[PDB]
């Protein structure tokens, strides 16, 4: 899965058979490492219109 | 795929299912790949 983001610790809790979370519109909002099962959120790097 | 979706919860009534909602996490799911039309349950009998 391809995504272009900042990745930060995530505060919101995970059941063990959950791994990605969900945003609104077709996008995911975290991601579980595989590697390593701790939660990651996904936020969407800053943009402003100028 | 097999899955089977389990939650345990102490029931106060004996008789009937108590009024609630519960909601129900997969266990685990297994590629049995088999067909199945009936299923049965074994109790063991003293």
């Amino acid at each position: 899965l391809t995504g272009t983001g900042v990745l930060t610790e995530s505060n919101k809790k995970f059941l063990p058979f959950q791994q990605f979370g969900r945003d609104i519109a077709d996008t995911t909002d975290a991601v579980r490492d595989p590697q390593t099962l701790e939660i990651l959120d996904i936020t969407p790097c800053s943009f402003g219109g100028v | 795929y097999f899955k089977i979706y389990s939650k345990h919860t102490p029931i106060n009534l004996v008789r009937d299912l108590p009024q609630g909602f519960s909601a129900l996490e997969p266990l685990v799911d297994l590629p049995i790949g088999i067909n199945i039309t009936r299923f049965q349950t074994l109790l063991a009998l003293h």
